[PDB]
């Protein structure tokens, strides 16, 4: 109505185009992530393989460096563009200053890049929301979550994608004030968080972990079902 | 046209039957192998239940009909094997072979011979293979055979054995809801000899299981709502042993057999008391069973538990008789003071306060009768020990002002002001009793008798009141002294009090009202036996009423007392006896229908109602039988108050149109009594019908009839915004609704609407389905039946105690041994389940929940939680022990 | 006293609670039948045994003959003098007629219909009521069969509408104590085939006041002056009666944005809409009348019909979620014979876009397909064929997952 | 493939599991409904609706004078006269439904008091003039006027100070203190139009002025004027104004002028053009010569842009008052008005609520108040509290037509 341009103000002061691109993220597959005392783990679902093409070129989680991880939602090509730009930026920073890249610096850089496609006309805003997970500052973990508008925040347990609200609802009650040790218990929490897959195929979950120490670790489809079995075993204790 | 590529069965199973007559002929190979090859196919196709168009029956019926007709009768060489096979393979097709006229052909094949067990291939099929047509045959052919020739051939013995095996089959095929159709056959087989069905089904359920009986019990108990009287009694008595024989619960036997005390048989109640003393061995199973035995069914049972264990095993009788009554009074005091009850409200009369500005100014009411009605309002609203100290001195000044009759009524108001009191109510009355005034003394005696009414203990049976009775020097100071006694021993049929009150009517006093009150007292003292009272009453009627032709006070006390003395019996022999006793002139024949209907308190008999409406139908009644039609309409509500609630609505439909629109005297005058007696809940249907034809008095008709409609306006207890109507009617009651003719009526109605917040309930329905007693008094109160001019004077003596069968409102109470627990439950609407396989939700609206000892309310079902196990009666009794048991780790 | 409750309900008795081939139902309907026959017999005897009759007082026939046999009906418009009023006939021809006696000269009022003679044309009576057979026909008197038991679970909406239309009647003690006026207007909006008319039926089934039902594109006549007058008479007859309720269905045929254009017929439509809009909430009073108004698309309505004060509660009916589908399936197949094999879990969970009417059609199609091969019991494959083979028209969007 | 159910299969289908009480049931319902039909037919109605009086009132007058009243009098149809020939005894008359005839007087009537232009009674046969009649007073216009006092006070309108001042200036002051205008030398206007968004608060102000008016008030139905017959709307318009002029100090109030007419277009052949005439009959009657005087007219509408510009001529409509959404003190005052008659917790502040409803009119605030009451009812409470209003606000104002509810003010912190 009063929109259709990226630099106009509605009578009550909104930027309707940014808001319109805001909802475009929720069309993607959900993904969550949490941090722990020793381990940080992020999980993705809704892979829904088409069983007739290879799956090594459909990656959704990528490492911006050797000691940081990122996940995304929304459409695809913009994600690839941002990934490439971020990798170049972090490597250049390591070149100009010998210290490694802190998890906060690269997030702020991504925020600035997404910010600078909003002021001018003739530039369509990016349509993705990112999750950054790292621990690089003296062995301490953190995660951050960004927005298509260009503002970042610090969380402890987030959820994005189609239907993140229910995952929230689950999280704010099931996440415990108990500072979570025993990393396997954190992974159990992540599995039970993704348990609300809209169809629960059992084999539509994928995890990635990072234990303050080593590079990326990827789970394989043999411990996922043992975790499922242990979840059923704990759940059968209803009486 | 679908035939071809598969119909080889219409080829080979067509040639085999075609030469089957040849098999019965010289070739025994067809007699054996072909019979086997047909029977095996038939059994296989009717065995499975997957294809409901049987592929063998439906390709044979056309030829198979004549084949079976000409095979069995034209064989003449019936060997066991060949004839058995023929009967087996010609008995099954008949359901498809013939049409509805098949009752004469259920046996044309099966009866020829019994091949083994007919249920062997008819064992696990529910209502498909054979049990449907077998059930139909046993239902109808057996009844036709046993209509008069009950003792006959196999049609009784072997039919009995077949019924037993078919009941076993109904249980063993699927054990499904078709079990509730097994009682059908039980009531269709030996219709008249139902006993030999019901006992059989009892034994069959004895080794069935101890848990699958409850559904059968409920089905029978709700099938007993209406049937033949003898069938009703048989079904009730056969239900009685069911919770004992198969199941060993035996806890509801004491509750579901009190219902068979009066209606079933006096000896039935004797055996119920016998089983209640034989049982109750567990101490819990005695204090609960005795809770309802007094305050929920009737009195006169304080001496049946006085055996040689009278320390605690037989001291419970005195507890539940009167000591439990005192404890309940103390509880109903403490709880009421805890929740909602200020000492001296007296506001509802003063509620007409926003009208002070309306209609100009006040200072209009100066009527002396007003003071009477005011006192009655202040009495009725002040029940449940709402005593007013020195606030009743207004009644003392009015007692010293005017209205000697109003003085008596005001004096008697203190009876119901301090109700159900034993400590000091008599002491409070005694101070004003010695006042040297005849009316004051009579009112004091009435109040004293009212105070201990319903307690029926041995406190002061005849100490004070009877000493004045035996000194009946004054005409007025003689009736109430005896009349209250009748109320005081209403539940007691003690012959001592009966013969002691008989001399009141035998004194030949000039006061006919005294004789009437004595008749009322003797009627309301006993409701069962003692025909000698009936003989004495009838003799007094013959010797007195013959010489007089006065007001119906004769018809208001003699025939009413006669009906009360023989109330609630469907034998009709007592009805015929009293009928042939009093054949006389029509003014006395008014009592014929009264005594006829008083013995029909409640049952399903459309014959009875049909003759009830045919009797006073139109007749044009040119001042001939107006009293007869008046009692006919006043009683049409009776006999219909337990019709399974269909009859109530249908009756309201009939009365709303028939008598209301095309009526002259029975309609325009005595048509509001039936609504005033039909229900006491308060619903928009009747509350709308009444005012529309009532607030418009229709002065053209006997405008006083509209006044009657005012009284039944207050037929609803439990105060509500109904007031808002009558309040308005009060203002139009200044000019219209004549003050000198309807002011006291409107005021007493408005006092009855919001009368006593606690103890509001008064509907003679303790338990979901019980109405044992309490209708006795309520009948006399409503027995004014017009003649409100007479009521204006009589009521000052009568209306104070006219309705004195009030039970307390509240039913929800923990009722622990020390009353420890408070409450944990969810009150809700009435039941929402009858015969559901899925979970039974009794509580339609569980949203409502309270955790106090507070009131129950009329349309409320209560369920519990927090695992208290509530092992008393699980429904509601106001005195459940509810011991805890939670063996659930 | 007004015309009073004027209740509209047949509602004899519904207790067929066995809902099977049990004896209880047979005995109960036996009781119903014999009561009805009893009442019929009573009315026959009432009408057959009337012996009294004169009913003319030697003058009633005199008055009957003094007035003409084919009396006509006219419209009084003024009364200049006693015994010389002035009336008019249909064609607008006034006549300075006289007024005779035997006509209570109390209830006559300018605008009231009167009874006139032919030959001399004087006033001889007053016609008590005049309601055309377009408004009395709108009324209902036989309640529809459904009730709350059949609704598949809409607890929020049911509680809402109950607080709207039912609760102020039965228990009107709270509202006065709090000092609030209960709401009077309700809109039911949402996608098609969800249950908007079920609540109308269910409410009409169980109530105590008068019910009036009107469908949208019926308030329209072609004579340029009948629409608004018919609306006015509708509300007049509703208010003179009991605390009635009015149900206008498929509104959007009447109200849409009130813009300015050329044709005169559309001007008439706008004129009628605007008259109703005044009638609902205009000058002084409104009365004790509730209005329910149902539509399946709401954005195209005139902003003056929807503002609060005129319509106070709006109720959206959304598509069913997976909790409700089980309830719907349990209701619509209750009276069905059915086999131990089937499990409704697969049918309810496989799909995620369907409504109540769709479920009913699936049930009937599956049952019929079972009948096709000569059976009564229903199996799982029948339900599979019913769901997939028909009952699904399609749509497309978001191609090939641009989002991942 | 598939096959068609044959007769034998149909026969067997109605055969297995029928139960022993199938038809035995249905025949019952059948005859039930049939006897229902019968019992309802046997009932019809009764009337007793002729208005006959008690017989005592009839008296014996029925024979004496009612019988002697049919034959002596005549109908005497009533018409008007347009052009009285003077000194020439021929008159001209029109029935307004018939044609025009030349007619004369009767024998007994003087030819003096027969002033031209008034209603007369006329014989059916000879069309002679017999008696005069007073000018018509229209039956619908008699109850057109309110003759009643709605109980709404100036004290009950909050947040509209200026508009109340201007309306008072137009209506009340010239009717009570008519000296300031002649003292300074100005003339009082005679027409005010009201406009604003729907719900702003117009008709309420109109009702308020009809309480302290101390003068005749006339409510006018916008949709009553149009008629099925030709030539009716204009007639009622002129009757309205003449009857208004008869008495002194009467006010006129209109609603939805856009119903009667606010545009003029060509063609519209047939039915439409009639309404055109009607509106014209108003306009030329609204002004012209002979100042109307202390007769004031009010126009109120919600759709001002569709009005005929001829209405905005100086002299017809003089002042136009705009109603606007209340800013801040309007909201606090409106809350204070509608929430002084319900039980509330005594320590609640209303300015906080005034913040959280930025663009809202009086209707929405009133609905918020009642809604908070309902949420108090749902739980068993006697006195409503803070949280009640806080929840009702989310229920009403914002909830309808929301956007980005889940994103919320993520970017606006
Ligand atoms: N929740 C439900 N429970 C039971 N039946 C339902 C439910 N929802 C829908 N139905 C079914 O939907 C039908 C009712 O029609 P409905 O009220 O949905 O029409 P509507 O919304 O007025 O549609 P339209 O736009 O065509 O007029 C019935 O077949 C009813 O059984
Ligand atoms: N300033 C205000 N003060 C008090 N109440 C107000 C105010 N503004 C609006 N209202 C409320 O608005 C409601 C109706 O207002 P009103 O009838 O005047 O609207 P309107 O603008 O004439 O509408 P429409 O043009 O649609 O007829 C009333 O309940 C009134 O209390
Ligand atoms: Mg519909
Ligand atoms: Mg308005």
């Amino acid at each position: 109505s009063y929109d259709r341009a990226i630099t106009v103000f509605s009578p009550d002061g909104h930027l309707f185009q940014v808001e319109y691109a805001q909802e475009a993220v929720k069309k993607g597959s959900t993904a969550v992530g949490v941090r722990g005392r020793d381990i940080v783990v992020l999980g993705v679902e809704k892979k829904s393989v088409a069983k007739l093409q290879d799956e090594r070129t459909v990656r959704k989680i990528c490492a911006l460096d050797d000691n940081v991880c990122m996940a995304f939602a929304g459409l695809t090509a913009d994600a690839r563009i941002v990934i490439n730009r971020a990798r170049v930026e972090c490597q250049s920073h390591r070149l100009t200053v010998e210290d490694p890249v802190t998890v906060e610096y690269i997030t702020r850089y991504i925020a600035s890049l997404k910010q600078r496609y909003t002021q001018s006309n003739g530039r369509r805003p990016f349509g993705i929301s990112a999750l950054i997970v790292g621990f690089d500052f003296d062995g301490t973990p953190r995660l951050y979550q960004t927005d298509p508008s260009g503002t970042y925040h610090a969380w402890k347990a987030n959820a994005i994608g189609r239907g993140a609200k229910s995952v929230r609802e689950f999280l704010e009650k099931n996440y415990t004030d108990e500072a979570i040790e025993t990393d396997d218990l954190t992974i159990k929490l992540v599995i039970k968080a993704l348990l609300e897959v809209v169809q629960s195929g059992g084999k539509n979950i994928e995890l990635a972990v990072m234990r303050r120490d080593q590079s990326l670790k990827i789970l394989n489809p043999e411990e996922i079902e043992k975790y499922v079995a242990e979840i059923e075993k704990e759940k059968e204790e209803n009486e | 046209m679908e035939e071809g590529g598969r119909d080889k069965a219409p080829v080979q199973p067509q040639q085999s039957p075609a030469a089957a007559p040849g098999g019965t002929d010289e070739k025994p190979s067809g007699k054996e192998r072909r019979d086997a090859g047909d029977k095996d196919k038939e059994q296989e196709l009717s065995e499975e239940d997957k294809q409901l168009q049987d592929e063998l029956e439906m390709l044979v019926e056309r030829l198979g009909e004549k084949d079976t007709s000409l095979y069995r009768p034209a064989l003449e060489e019936l060997r066991r094997q060949i004839r058995s096979s023929t009967t087996s393979m010609t008995s099954v097709p008949k359901p498809l072979k013939f049409l509805r006229p098949h009752y004469g052909k259920l046996k044309e094949i099966y009866e020829n011979m019994a091949p083994g067990e007919n249920k062997r291939f008819a064992a696990d099929i529910i209502s498909v293979l054979a049990m449907t047509m077998s059930g139909e045959r046993e239902c109808l052919k057996y009844r036709l055979v046993g209509s008069q020739e009950e003792l006959a051939s196999w049609g009784h013995e072997y039919v009995r054995h077949l019924a037993g095996e078919v009941a076993k089959e109904w249980q063993e095929l699927d054990d499904a809801e078709k079990v509730q159709r097994e009682p059908l056959l039980t009531l269709v087989k030996e219709i008249v000899p139902y006993n030999m069905a019901h006992n059989a089904e009892h034994e069959a359920c004895d080794l069935l299981m101890e848990i699958e009986q409850v559904d059968m019990l409920e089905k029978d108990i709700d099938e007993n709502a209406y049937a033949k009287v003898c069938l009703y009694l048989t079904s009730c008595v056969n239900y009685v042993p069911e919770p004992e024989n198969s199941a060993l619960l035996r806890c509801a036997l004491g509750v579901f057999r009190k219902f068979s005390r009066f209606p079933e048989a006096l000896r039935l109640a004797l055996m119920l008391n016998d089983m209640e003393l034989v049982e109750d061995i567990f101490t819990s199973c005695k204090d609960v069973v005795v809770q309802k035995q007094m305050a929920f069914m009737l009195g006169r049972h304080g001496v049946f538990l006085e055996l040689s264990e009278d320390v605690e095993e037989y001291e419970d009788l005195t507890e539940i008789m009167s000591n439990v009554q005192l404890n309940s009074n103390f509880l109903a005091l403490a709880r009421e003071l805890d929740i909602m009850e200020p000492k001296v409200p007296d506001d509802i009369y003063k509620t007409h306060l926003e009208n002070n500005r309306f209609g100009g100014s006040g200072s209009q009411v100066d009527s002396a009768r007003m003071n009477l009605a005011s006192s009655f309002v202040n009495g009725f609203v002040n029940a449940a020990f709402g005593q007013d100290k020195l606030l009743t001195d207004d009644g003392n000044k009015w007692l010293y002002k005017n209205k000697d009759h109003g003085m008596l009524s005001a004096a008697a108001s203190l009876g119901m002001i301090l109700l159900w009191d034993v400590d000091g109510g008599l002491t409070q009355i005694d101070k004003y009793l010695y006042s040297s005034e005849d009316y004051i003394k009579s009112g004091a005696l009435l109040a004293c008798g009212i105070v201990n009414s319903g307690v029926r203990n041995e406190c002061d049976p005849a100490l004070a009141l009877l000493s004045d009775y035996v000194l009946h020097n004054s005409n007025t100071m003689r009736l109430g002294s005896i009349f209250g006694l009748g109320l005081a021993y209403a539940g007691s049929n003690r012959e001592d009090v009966l013969t002691l009150l008989l001399p009141v009517m035998g004194d030949s006093k000039s006061s006919m009202e005294v004789a009437g009150v004595t008749a009322l007292a003797c009627g309301m003292i006993a409701v069962g036996s003692c025909n000698g009272d009936v003989t004495s009453t009838i003799l007094q009627t013959i010797m007195e009423k013959s010489e007089t032709e006065l007001k119906d006070t004769y018809a208001r006390w003699l025939p009413l007392g006669l009906g009360l003395n023989h109330l609630g019996k469907g034998e009709a022999i007592e009805a015929i006896l009293a009928a042939l006793e009093v054949v006389s002139e029509p003014f006395r024949s008014f009592a014929n229908t009264l005594v006829d209907v008083c013995a029909y308190a409640g049952s399903g008999n459309v014959l009875k109602v049909q003759q009830l409406l045919h009797i006073c139908s139109e007749h044009f009644d040119s001042k001939e039988k107006e009293e007869d039609k008046d009692k006919k309409e006043k009683k049409d509500k009776d006999k219909k108050e337990a019709p399974a609630d269909m009859g109530a609505h249908q009756g309201v439909a009939v009365l709303g149109i028939a008598l209301i629109a095309m009526g002259e005297e029975i309609g325009a005058e005595m048509a509001l009594r039936t609504f005033g007696h039909l229900l006491r809940y308060g619903e928009p249907t009747l509350r709308r019908a009444v005012p529309l034809a009532l607030a418009l008095i229709s002065v053209s008709n006997p405008r006083l009839n509209i006044l009657d409609t005012l009284s039944k306006f207050s037929h609803d207890a439990d105060p509500e915004v109904s007031y808002n109507s009558i309040f308005a009617m009060g203002m139009v009651g200044s000019g219209t609704n004549n003050a000198r003719l309807a002011a006291m009526l409107r005021q007493l109605a408005q006092y009855h609407a919001k009368d006593p917040n606690n103890l509001f309930m008064v509907r003679l329905a303790q338990g979901l389905t019980h109405l044992g007693k309490g209708t006795l008094t309520l009948c006399p109160y409503h027995s004014d039946r017009q003649l409100m001019s007479q009521v204006a004077v009589a009521g000052l003596l009568t209306v104070l105690v006219s309705f004195l069968d009030v039970r307390n409102i509240i039913l929800g109470k923990s009722h622990y041994v020390l009353y420890g627990l408070v409450a944990a439950m969810q009150p809700r609407m009435l039941v929402t389940f009858d015969e559901e396989l899925r979970p039974l939700p009794v509580s339609v609206r569980v949203g409502q929940a309270v955790d106090v000892v507070g009131q129950a309310g009329k349309p409320k079902t209560i369920t519990g939680f927090q695992t208290h196990t509530t092992p008393v009666l699980l429904a509601h009794g106001e005195r459940a022990e509810l011991a805890t048991e939670e063996f659930l780790p | 006293k007004k015309k009073t409750k004027g209740p509209d309900a047949a509602s004899k008795l519904p207790l067929v609670t066995p809902h099977t081939q049990c004896r209880l139902k047979l005995l109960k309907l036996e009781r119903i039948k014999d009561y009805l026959l009893m009442e019929e017999e009573f009315i026959r005897n009432q009408e057959q045994m009337k012996p009294l009759e004169e009913k003319q007082e030697e003058e009633r026939s005199k008055v009957d003959d003094l007035r003409g046999t084919p009396m006509s009906v006219g419209t009084l418009e003024e009364i200049i003098d006693d015994n010389h009023a002035i009336v008019s006939t249909s064609v607008g021809s006034e006549h300075y007629v006289s007024i005779l006696s035997f006509v209570d000269k109390d209830l006559l009022e300018p605008g009231c219909s009167v009874l006139l003679n032919h030959k001399v044309h004087a006033v001889i009576g007053v016609l008590m009521d005049d309601t055309d057979p377009l408004v009395t026909v709108m009324k209902v008197e036989k309640a529809p069969q459904e009730t709350y038991a059949d609704i598949g679970g809409l607890d929020n909406q049911i509680q809402e509408i109950k607080e709207s239309v039912e609760l102020p009647l039965t228990h009107p003690e709270y509202y006065e104590e709090m000092g609030i006026k209960p709401p009077k207007g309700v809109i039911l909006y949402g996608p098609p085939g969800t249950g908007k008319t079920l609540l109308a039926k269910a409410v009409a089934n169980q109530t105590s006041a008068t019910f009036l039902r009107v469908v949208g594109s019926e308030l329209i006549q072609k004579y340029l002056g009948d629409g608004p007058k018919l609306v006015r008479e509708l509300f007049r007859v509703a208010e003179e009666h009991a605390p009635s309720i009015v149900f206008i269905d498929e509104i959007d045929a009447i109200g849409t944005k009130r813009y300015d254009s050329n044709s005169g017929g559309e001007r008439e439509i706008q004129r009628t809409m605007l008259e109703l809009l005044n009638q609902l909430d205009g000058f002084d009073s409104r009365g004790d009348v509730k209005v329910i108004m149902a539509t399946n698309r709401i954005e195209t309505l005139d902003p003056a019909l929807i503002r609060p004060g005129r319509i106070d509660r709006k109720i959206e009916f959304p598509l069913p979620d997976e909790k409700t589908k089980k309830r719907i399936f349990q209701i619509h197949t209750s009276r069905m014979t059915l086999a131990d094999d089937v499990t409704l879990d697969d049918l309810i969970m496989a799909k995620d876009d369907l409504s109540g009417a769709d479920i009913k059609a699936i049930c009937t199609e599956a049952g019929l397909m079972a009948l096709r091969e000569r059976r009564m019991k229903v199996t799982n494959e029948d339900f599979k064929k019913s769901k997939e083979n028909v009952l699904y028209k399609k749509q497309e969007g978001t191609p090939e997952g641009l989002y991942l | 493939p598939i096959r068609a159910l044959d007769e034998g299969d149909i026969a067997l289908l109605k055969t297995y599991g029928q139960s022993t009480y199938s038809r035995q049931i249905k025949q019952v319902e059948d005859d039930i409904q049939q006897l229902l039909k019968k019992i309802n037919e046997l009932t019809g109605i009764k009337e007793s609706d002729t208005g006959l009086a008690p017989p005592a009132l009839w008296d014996l007058a029925a024979d004496k004078q009612t019988l002697q009243s049919e034959q002596p009098l005549q109908v005497a149809r009533c018409t008007k006269i347009i052009n009285a020939d003077s000194e020439d005894p021929k008159y001209i008359i029109n029935v307004k439904q018939f044609a025009k005839f030349v007619v004369d007087l009767s024998d007994q009537v003087a030819p003096t008091d027969i002033e031209e232009g008034m209603r007369v009674g006329v014989d059916r046969n000879k069309y002679q003039i017999h008696i005069p009649l007073p000018p018509k007073i229209d039956p619908t216009v008699t109850m057109m006027q309110v003759e009643e006092k709605p109980d709404v006070t100036y004290s009950d309108v909050g947040g509209c100070k200026e508009q109340i001042e201007k309306l008072r200036e137009v209506v009340e002051t010239p009717l009570l203190h008519p000296e300031r205008f002649v003292n300074l030398g100005i003339e009082p206007p005679k027409g005010v139009l009201l406009f604003g968004p729907p719900g702003t608060g117009k008709t309420l102000c109109a009702r308020a002025v009809a309480n302290r008016t101390d003068a005749c008030f006339i409510r006018v139905i916008g949709s009553e004027l149009v008629q099925k017959y030709v030539g009716e709307g204009a007639r009622m318009v002129r009757e309205l104004f003449e009857m208004a002029r008869t008495k002194k100090a009467c006010l006129i109030f209109f609603d939805e002028i856009d119903a009667i007419g606010g545009a003029r277009f060509d063609d519209g052949a047939g039915g439409d053009n009639e309404v055109q005439r009607t509106m014209l009959e108003l306009i030329n009657q609204l002004d012209g010569f002979d100042p109307r005087g202390n007769i004031k007219v009010l126009m109120a509408t919600n759709r001002p842009d569709t009005l005929d510009p001829a209405l905005m001529r100086p002299g017809r409509l003089d002042r136009k008052i705009e109603f606007s959404l209340p800013d801040l003190e309007g909201r606090t005052h409106i809350f204070k008005i509608h929430a002084r008659s319900m039980s509330v917790e005594r320590d609640i502040r209303f300015e906080l609520l005034a913040r959280l409803c930025p663009n809202s009119t009086g209707a929405e605030i009133r609905s918020v108040c009642t809604e908070a009451g309902m949420f108090a009812i749902r739980a068993r409470r006697k006195i409503a509290t803070e949280k009640d209003f806080l929840e009702a606000v989310n229920k009403v104002i914002k909830s309808y037509a929301k956007f980005s509810a889940t994103p919320r003010y993520m970017t606006y912190n």
